[PDB]
């Protein structure tokens, strides 16, 4: 079982919008087709939030401007009205596979 | 005139259909453990049968209808008039008067037959 | 000087208890009925009944020491669970309910009285599981506490009635064997008890639906002349009347749900059947029967009741004294589905010297037949609307309270006990046995 | 609100063990679970195990199989990862947190007699809350 | 010589009468099969009484041949006695008085009836 | 002149239907062990029957309209059924397999009819489950959509044939109780309606065998001096043409693959026996018959059926038209396991006025022998190399065609139905019931 | 007296007390064993009638015939028995004669009724 | 002079038969309202008064080693026995994977170690819900799967668990002859069981037969006439078991002194298991109890017996069984629904050479019940509430010779268990089946008229 993310970097301006993407080793169709993928963002000497939770639906508190999509061996997460809140690193954690475990890391920063 | 149709005329006019109902004491049906009721019917029929054929014939009676016997009447059971028993009763009403002393009777009427077979052979040895 | 002589064949009987056989026409046995009152089971009867008439003889009966009721018990039970020892045992149903109302056209005075349940269950394969619905009635599930249960489950699982087999009654005569003999009273106003002057013998009886139901005699035997009232100690609160009218009324039932009937397999060869959605609108089960001849018959009953308990006597009616359901209501069958009617307005009234009269009743297919406990039955769902119109031919009474000696009695509906719903049949015959052999004097002597 | 609180930094030589505490309030690991994930100066997430609220389960990465166990004291107020075989490479910050798993049925076998068998899946829905976070280093 | 339990089926009615015992002693005696045996048995029992039964309302109990006092009839057979009993065989005779066989019954009946009321009024004398 | 005079043993019968009594040889096979038609609770049959011939007695025999045949059929059932009753239900086994080819040394004859599965299924503890396999004919299993059920599984739970229990066809004497006699037909040439002129009359019938197999009767009775053609109405297609043989056939059967038998446990005290592995080579089963006994067997046939269809009548043999494999296939047993040889071989050839034939044959497990449905059987799987040499002694046949024009008659195999098999050995058979009371007159009168 | 009373008596003593012991000849685990029980009670009794109606004997249980004694059935005076002799140690020594002394009354009694048949029309 | 052949109907012979002999029970039983095992309520009532007829002059031979009367018991008792426990819960849920410990709350020294306390997890009436449940099983009725168990029956059969609406209790019944057949019972005070009977008697039914199940030790049986009676069919073999009866009864208190509990496990609809509760008090050994004064003297009387048939002068040794599974090498029986096996290793003791004291038995206890020696048909038993004691007086036993040759000095008998017919062959001994043959053929000076 292994996990990767692209694109590694992604300067953004605010007001614009930025795409990700997550993949998966095995095409485990369970548990709902999209099944449980996980999505959070870190920033230095900060916990992470949990973003996306079954790659459809919006964390408590988090705006509209964030969805995410896939399945089978890909996964896709969509950012939009971009601010400058939003850099830092977003990791995709798979959590149907035993053991779980974390993604790569994409990078967002100003630009 | 039907099976058990005398039942209300009196012992004379009753003793005059006697066949009728002696041929209705037996076979009285047309011929999975739910049917041990029936068939525990069909040889009650046969058992009791048996046992009314059986006594007759320790009377000496076997094959009759009606029979005649030597053994006395005991005036005591009843006293009335033969024109009474048998011209103003009923045997379902003469079964009452009699019902005391018939297990007697039935002794009496052993004990004479036996006399008949020991007289009977006695006399053929003779020859 | 007079002898012993013996007569053999002579008409005399006496009273006894034996095992009588059921006789059924082949009607319904040539085109494969299949009655649970098993017409297999019991042999051919005869053409045409043979009834000799026993001039001059008078016979004393007794309707409640009758055994032919006591032996009739038995064989209806025993003929019933015969007919439910192959059908699938419903073990499986015995899972937590998902339950919601069912709202779509329920009118308010059904409103709550059926529920809308999902749950898991079994599959021809034991690796699998599938989840089903079904529409169950609100007496036979229990809040278990949004999840309900069956009311039977702690008690004992139910067996489905094989939806092949029938419950119509059909009529069955029992016949007496060898050496016995039956005799019919034919006296008009015979009471149930006491010598009857005019009697007869038949080989079998006539043709008895067995017939169950509660508060009300249905497709029964009228009587002739007048309405005749039957108790065992007429003056005693603790014995129920059982009326018998000579003319019936008629009594119409149905339920309008157009119900569906669904099947859902829960193993190997094994179905059950679910309540699938009702077509159309909801509404409740009703019984009808006219007002004017029900408050006719009721003046034909007051007026006998009267020569029991006095002319100056104010007869009133009351509804049943609680109790449970079964007891409580007029509970009978037609068509498969079991009935529950509400009789507190048939039995209102007070005396003292068209249109029609509605009963709302309930439907339930857990059922607990004979009284007895532990061996339930359900009844599958029917396909569509059901109607039936029958007789009423009799009523079980019972009296209540002993405040004065007479001034006011009150005769409320009863049916604690089934075999009264035969006593009203068999009370005109009784098993005798036949004595052939009798000694009486004659002058006849042996020769020889 | 769930919230938890770990203990303080320590250093050790390396190949010995370090025992983290970690507690909540209101005793939430008696209905959700825990989860232990650390982090280190310019590296990503690394998960490390876990343990159910029922205690029926308790799973952690190959990366860390052996040399870590963990464990919770009576009424799950208290619970604590011990990781043993340190290194140097092990110098990073250990966080405490709180995650929630779906429970389905992945295989049925139905009986007659007895209790019908079954086959239970836990699958990772999402972690809630994280701890204070407890800052590990090994050192000569 | 021997013409065991049926043997004499195509002899002669004469010669056929002169083995009756062989047929007479064969009518009596002699879990799936557990109610293959008992309606047998019961059945064979029920049909021999019944044939006793008759035979002894008619005043013939335990005689083989016996005869009675009720007269014949040319319209049952209108074939002379030399025939019957040299030039017939009882399967072929019964197919004839088969048109018969109940109103005889009868008659025999009545004839023992009146005999046994003539006996005992006979025997009333003393 | 004459008088009535009654006679009490008069040898006359009249044709009647009662129920026979079975009887077993029982000393001859002492050392009995348990099997279906059970050998013991039969009356034992005497040393010695005593069989007597009636001179120049003429009866009107019929084999279609009989009796024995009807109580027969309906008295193997029954036996069968109770046999069952103990032994174990393979409900199971009703699970998902998943099942892959056998291709371990397999020929190409034998491709792919028989399969390999795993499945999942409890053990003597209920709470933990094992992982088994077994071998499965192609014929037994039914994908679910490599997934694969058992062909009854949505039709009835099949019972596992006890082990202890044998198939063979132990002989049976049907005996007809007191007061009743059977009647034996010694012509030569009877041909199962009419007159037979030669009669006799038997305590009870010589020893048939219940061999229950298809379109060939095996192990029967030969006819005593020619092939004889019964059928009930020749000239009626829809009547099957029975056909005897007056000489054997011999039939080599075997199964030629060294099966091994497991022992799967499935709760307590319950095993299922699963097909463990087959060591060598896997071959096809197989009969084989001599082509030149069998092509002079049917020349016998022909030479007769021209007598029914003519001298110049063109007569051709073809396989069975179609249906199930249970009705279009020689099946039969053979030491326990169950075969359904493709008989094309056979009736194959046109009539005109060493080398040993092959019939390719397959195997099941999964049984319905008496055409119902819902009543599975699962033999269990026999170890080492089954062989059977019975021999051949019957057809069942059927025609075809022709309608105001006809010159070549078409035969085929066919007939399903079992009481077809036992009506070729209660041919010469029939029971009827001794009425010893007579009437006749005579010149003796009563002396009073 | 009673049910099989007389077993140690004399066998002429025996022969006066037969009715007492002809009386007694005749009337699920438990249920179907009963049916067993009860039906060969009658297929016995019943055994015994017929013989004695083919002999002549029914309705008796005293009986005379006409078959003469074969002195080789038992050499034993008319004295030794009747007086010095039991029943089950009179059946001991006849046991190998009874099976064909049945027969000789079976036929001596058919030969009877025809024999009284054709005096009824002779006469 | 001459002689005609004679026909009499109705004369005393009989012959030797087997048939069905159908029970009778009193009357008065019925009303107990609770039903036993024995099905006293199917059988037929008996007769108000026992008629019994005496015969004199009259010699029989007897054979209890070849009556049928036994082996038709034998098979009803066996009928009876599984007619009750076909409509009985049956246990198939139980077989599941136990968890035990041992109980150690008030355990003596002698019983540590018997009683596990096992729990496991079982379905409730929903058949979606299970529940969590625990019980106290004897040690042997438990097994390691190889702290964890299982019943020991799984891998064998299954069990139907006792209804606890039908007893065990013995119900006197009497066997009745149908009509046809008739009872013969030897009267002498000395029989041994074979050969004449000076004095013989006719009955309609026997005397009151217990089905008393016990081994090792005839209880509650019929007591023997002024002497100790020792039966053997060949008494010089050593595989023929002997079966002493006593003339004097002994007493043989036996009790279950722990206070346990009993508790209802619903496992399905309508159907519950009755498990045991933990118990109140300590926790001790069952055990009998024998008066060693009267047991001195019983083997006192049995010695001087054995010596009329071994040797005036031999040396009568007794030993401890002989070894094997506990339903052989123990005393079995049940008392009030418990079944007891009792280590008599104490009673037969000492060598035989020419007041307030007592023997103390250890009796084990089991619940997973194997009755006829039958494989595959366990019964369960369940627990009873309360302290059960019952007190009886043992009647025979069950010898068994060990057969040394060369050296008859010494003659050691072991108690053995045998088959189970030998304990009603001990009570059916006085009786055997005739069959009445009515019909009989003699000589006279009489012939027919005309
Ligand atoms: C009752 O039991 C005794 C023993 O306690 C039986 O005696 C034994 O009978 C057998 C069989 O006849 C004898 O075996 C034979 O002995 C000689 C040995 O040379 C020889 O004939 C044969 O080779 C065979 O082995 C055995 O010796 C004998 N035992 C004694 C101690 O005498 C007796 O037969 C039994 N009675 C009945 C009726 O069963
Ligand atoms: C019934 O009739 C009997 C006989 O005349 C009489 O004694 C009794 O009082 C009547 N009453 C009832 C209620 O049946
Ligand atoms: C129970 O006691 C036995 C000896 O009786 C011992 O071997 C075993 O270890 C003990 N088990 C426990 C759990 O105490």
């Amino acid at each position: 079982v292994v996990i990767t993310q692209s694109p590694l970097f992604l300067p953004v301006t605010p007001g614009e919008a930025a795409s990700l993407s997550c993949k998966c080793s095995h095409s485990l169709q369970h548990s709902t087709g999209a099944n449980y993928l996980a999505w959070y963002l870190q920033r230095p000497g900060q916990t992470p939030r949990l973003l996306i939770h079954l790659a459809t639906h919006r964390a408590s508190g988090v705006p509209d401007r964030f969805s995410g999509s896939g399945s089978g061996t890909d996964f896709t997460l969509k950012i939009s009205r971009v601010e400058s809140d939003d850099v830092g690193t977003y990791y995709c954690m798979q959590g149907l596979h035993s053991p779980w475990t974390f993604g790569q890391g994409t990078k967002v920063e100003i630009k | 005139l039907g099976f058990l149709g005398a039942a209300g005329s009196t012992m004379g006019a009753a003793s005059m259909t006697l066949t009728v109902q002696a041929r209705n004491l037996l076979s009285g049906i047309v011929q999975t453990v739910w049917g041990i009721k029936q068939l525990q019917a069909r040889v009650l029929a046969v058992e009791r049968y048996l046992r009314d054929q059986q006594l007759l014939g320790i009377w000496g009676c076997s094959g009759k209808l009606i029979c005649c016997t030597n053994v006395p009447w005991n005036s005591s059971w009843s006293n009335r008039n033969l024109s009474e028993i048998w011209d103003n009763m009923t045997w379902l009403q003469w079964d009452k008067e009699i019902s005391n002393y018939t297990q007697i009777i039935y002794g009496l009427l052993e004990e004479s037959q036996n006399q008949q077979e020991k007289n009977e052979q006695d006399l053929l040895a003779l020859d | 000087n007079l002898w012993v002589t013996v007569y053999y064949g002579v008409p005399v009987w006496k009273d006894a208890e034996t095992t009588l056989f059921c006789a059924s026409d082949a009607k319904a046995y040539e085109t494969e009925k299949h009655n649970v009152w098993a017409t297999h089971a019991c042999v051919p009867t005869d053409p045409n009944p043979q009834e000799i008439h026993l001039e001059n003889v008078t016979e004393e009966f007794n309707m409640w020491k009758n055994n032919m009721v006591e032996q009739m018990h038995t064989d209806i039970i025993s003929l019933w669970d015969q007919s439910l020892k192959p059908c699938v045992k419903l073990t499986p149903l015995c899972v937590t309910l998902q339950c919601t109302n069912v709202t779509n056209n329920i009118t308010d005075d059904m409103r709550g009285e059926l529920k809308n349940c999902s749950f898991n269950m079994t599959t021809e394969l034991r690796d699998k599981k599938q989840k089903v619905y079904s529409l169950f009635y609100r007496l036979d599930v229990v809040q278990i506490n949004k999840e309900y249960r069956l009311i039977n489950c702690n008690t004992s699982a139910c067996t489905q009635a094989c939806p092949k087999v029938s419950f119509e009654p059909i009529p069955i005569h029992y016949c007496a064997p060898a050496g016995f003999a039956i005799l019919k009273c034919k006296d008009k106003k015979f009471n149930g008890t006491g010598p009857c002057p005019s009697v007869s013998t038949v080989q079998c009886t006539h043709g008895i639906k067995p017939v169950v139901s509660t508060q009300l005699l249905l497709n029964g035997s009228l009587a002739e002349e007048e309405v005749m009232i039957r108790s065992e100690n007429i003056t005693n609160n603790a014995k129920n009347i059982l009326v018998q009218f000579n003319t019936p009324v008629q009594i119409n039932c149905t339920r309008p749900n157009n119900n569906t009937r669904k099947s859902i397999r829960i193993g190997p060869g094994q179905a059950f059947y679910a309540t699938g959605d009702i077509i159309g609108d909801i509404r409740q089960a009703h019984c009808n029967v006219s007002k004017a001849t029900w408050n006719e018959t009721l003046g034909k009953v007051v007026k006998q009741l009267r020569k029991h308990f006095g002319n100056n006597t104010i007869i009133r009616f009351a509804n049943s004294s609680g109790g449970d359901l079964e007891v409580t209501t007029h509970s009978f069958n037609c068509g498969g589905e079991f009935f529950y009617c509400n009789t507190s307005g048939l039995f209102n009234s007070t005396w003292i010297s068209n249109d029609s009269i509605t009963l709302p009743c309930r439907i339930k297919q857990i059922i607990n037949m004979w009284q007895r406990i532990g061996q339930c039955m359900y009844a599958p769902p029917i396909q569509g609307v059901i109607r039936c119109v029958s007789n009423i031919t009799g009523l079980i009474l019972t009296r209540d309270g002993g405040s004065t000696n007479s001034t006011t009695e009150t005769f409320r509906p009863g049916g604690g006990d089934m075999r009264d719903n035969w006593r009203s049949e068999l009370y005109k015959y009784k098993v005798v046995k036949i004595e052939p052999l009798g000694v009486a004097p004659t002058r006849c002597k042996r020769r020889v | 609100q769930v919230q938890l609180v770990q203990s303080g930094a320590e250093v050790k030589k390396p190949g010995s063990s370090v025992k983290v505490s970690c507690k909540a309030s209101g005793n939430s690991f008696s209905n959700h679970d825990v989860h232990w994930v650390r982090q280190a100066t310019g590296q990503g997430l690394e998960w490390m195990g876990w343990m159910s609220h029922e205690g029926d389960k308790t799973g952690l990465a190959q990366k860390f199989q052996g040399r870590v166990t963990i464990t919770r004291d009576s009424g799950a107020s208290t619970v604590y990862m011990e990781l043993r075989g340190l290194t140097a490479d092990d110098t990073a910050i250990y966080y405490c947190l709180t995650g929630s798993k779906h429970r389905l049925s992945d295989y049925f076998l139905y009986n007659e007699y007895g209790p019908n068998y079954e086959e239970w899946g836990d699958y990772l829905a999402t972690l809630d809350v994280w701890g204070h976070g407890t800052a590990v280093t090994v050192s000569s």
